[PDB]
């Protein structure tokens, strides 16, 4: 691989393992191969949002071309949120398109991830139905995306209101996480969930 | 031939053009008057955005017409 990309690497992973961010429990990255073009990070759900004491892991790969294009980010644990999408866990964010620069890192990328899931962007979805929601229906975003943190993140507390439609489901004999899928992606309609899972 | 391109603002620019020129020399010329990138401008005439490979001729745009121009931060 080129020096530059290896060096590069090199240094931001030791800058991740000794920053302040991550000895807070903020950020944390890990190998995955020898050659480090593939990583895992991980980051916390930030304080005051819905995702609040979840912990989100991060598929990280290194391009060649490294510090002068990107990694590819796609997030591993699922999560409700306009920029990602619900199905693949792929990323809207312009520093992972158009507006990486050379002096980014792998830590400023965790960071900015961060401070993504604490500031979405709905009118540059990368889920058109989570965004939908999002600026149609705040609250029910909100209670959706906290239940999402809880059912697939580790996030202690989720919604007693939402609790009731999912066990309704649930005894027609579908499967909870199935369940689960359906009435976010319907927001909350019962009717049209049953629908959904019936086809 | 000159045309007018209306903001939603209400600010007027006017622009000295041929009916030769391609929608995207248009948006190259609202560049150079107002410093706004042709990857942002939407311009919109008879009530339908025109594509940027056609010309001001191939939709019928005479002296003195007025199109309208939205500005749509890229949004990938």
């Amino acid at each position: 691989a080129a020096n530059i990309a290896v060096q590069r690497i090199k240094r931001e992973f030791k800058e991740v393992l000794k920053s302040e961010e991550t000895s807070k429990n903020q950020i944390k990255v890990d190998l995955v191969d020898e050659n480090f073009t593939e990583l895992r990070g991980e980051i916390a759900g930030p304080p005051d949002t819905p995702y609040e004491g979840g912990r989100y892991q991060l598929e990280i790969k290194i391009p060649e071309t490294y510090p002068f294009n990107p990694p590819k980010v796609r997030f591993i644990t699922k999560i409700w949120h306009p920029n990602i999408s619900s199905v693949t866990g792929a990323i809207k964010l312009d520093i992972l398109r158009d507006q990486w620069a050379a002096a980014m890192t792998l830590r400023t990328v965790l960071l900015s991830l961060q401070a993504l899931l604490a500031a979405a962007e709905p009118d540059d979805p990368q889920d058109a139905v989570v965004a939908n929601q999002y600026k149609q229906n705040p609250e029910m975003f909100k209670q959706t995306a906290r239940l999402w943190a809880h059912v697939y993140a580790g996030a202690p507390v989720s919604s007693p209101e939402y609790t009731k439609k999912i066990e309704n489901l649930s005894a027609m004999g579908f499967d909870r996480n199935a369940v689960i899928v359906a009435l976010s992606s319907k927001s909350w309609d019962v009717e049209t969930a049953t629908e959904l899972l019936l086809s | 031939m000159q045309i007018f391109v209306k903001t939603l603002t209400g600010k007027t620019i006017t622009l000295e053009v041929e009916p030769s020129d391609t929608i995207e020399n248009v948006k190259a010329k609202i560049q150079d008057k107002e410093g706004i990138p042709p990857d942002q401008q939407r311009l919109i005439f008879a009530g339908k955005q025109l594509e940027d490979g056609r010309t001001l001729s191939d939709y019928n745009i005479q002296k003195e017409s007025t199109l309208h121009l939205v500005l749509r931060l890229r949004g990938g």
